[PDB]
């Protein structure tokens, strides 16, 4: 008898982080955080391919 | 030697993530006065994410400024009433976000602001049924509402 | 993740304006500059037990 | 407050195919000790950059 396991995790992104970070070394308008939405999403599925 | 240097490290950068809350269990802030005499730039100085406990006055002549709660006053135990995740900038805003009810791991729970980062502290877990604060696992629960 | 700087102009803007007490007068000089990020290609993934 | 969130994993478990049907043993891959010293028959490595 054979029986599969299960798997997951989770991110929370708070409302001033989204709202407004910045460059470090520029001044931008707030649009920063998709960026590291995708690389978190990037992330994740490298995670799931490490399990 | 002399007519000439060589490369030297100037400047070191480095940059974290935030303290993540649990997304099944929910998020509930209420804005509050911070108190000027605690110094609040020490406890927003460090790279690395934290949280820290924050006791209400009842009364007296600062009722509603609110500051970090010492583990040694038990006036000052018994009316906590939450717990800044993000960090913040006192130079600019004596009204932080208190955070009433959320879910944060053990690990970034630090009372002290020279307590060692991404460590628990000790201090909260054998004050964790005064401030009522329920460990199940790694993550904090604490709802100061109800 | 990265530190979402601007890769061009952070080296532009490390340097400071002062820059008197060499010689107590501003020296003439000419600057090039480079990035290069670095990461080791040590740490491979295991690409083996997936043809298992 | 407006927050987002990104949930993510799976279910599996690695299955062995085959198996012994008269006895049920297993032998299709194992492991073995064979060279006490090799790492003096390598070519060092780099250190990794602590930036």
């Amino acid at each position: 008898t054979w029986s599969p396991l299960a798997f997951k995790e989770s991110r929370v992104w708070d409302e001033k982080e989204i709202l407004y970070l910045g460059r470090l070394a520029d001044e931008v308008q707030a649009g920063v955080i998709n960026e590291q939405i995708a690389e978190s999403l990037t992330w994740l599925m490298a995670r799931m391919r490490n399990r | 030697m002399d007519k000439v240097k060589l490369f030297q490290t100037i400047g070191r950068v480095e940059y974290w993530e935030r303290v993540p809350r649990l997304h099944a269990y929910g998020v509930f802030a209420l804005p509050f006065p911070m108190d000027p005499d605690v110094n609040w730039a020490q406890w927003f100085t460090g790279p690395h994410p934290r949280a820290f406990l924050v006791s209400i006055h009842k009364y007296g002549p600062k009722a509603g400024h609110v500051y970090p709660t010492n583990l040694t006053d038990e006036d000052a135990l018994l009316n906590v009433i939450g717990m800044v995740l993000d960090g913040h900038d006192y130079e600019n805003d004596p009204n932080v976000t208190v955070t009433l009810k959320a879910a944060v791991p053990i690990e970034y729970v630090q009372q002290d602001p020279q307590a060692p980062a991404l460590q628990p502290h000790q201090a909260v877990l054998d004050a964790a049924e005064v401030l009522k604060l329920k460990v199940i696992k790694g993550h904090y629960f604490f709802d100061y509402t109800r | 993740m990265r530190v979402p700087i601007n890769i061009n102009n952070a080296l532009a803007r490390v340097r400071d304006p002062l820059s008197i007490g060499g010689l107590k007068f501003p020296t003439t000089k000419e600057i090039q500059e480079a990035v290069a990020a670095i990461a080791d290609k040590f740490n491979q993934e295991n690409d083996l037990v997936d043809r298992f | 407050p407006p927050y987002y969130a990104i949930i993510a994993g799976f279910h599996g478990l690695p299955q062995l195919s085959g198996y012994n049907t008269e006895d049920f043993s297993f032998h299709r891959f194992k492991w073995l000790k064979y060279a006490n010293n090799v790492q003096s028959y390598l070519p060092p490595f780099p250190p990794k950059v602590e930036l």
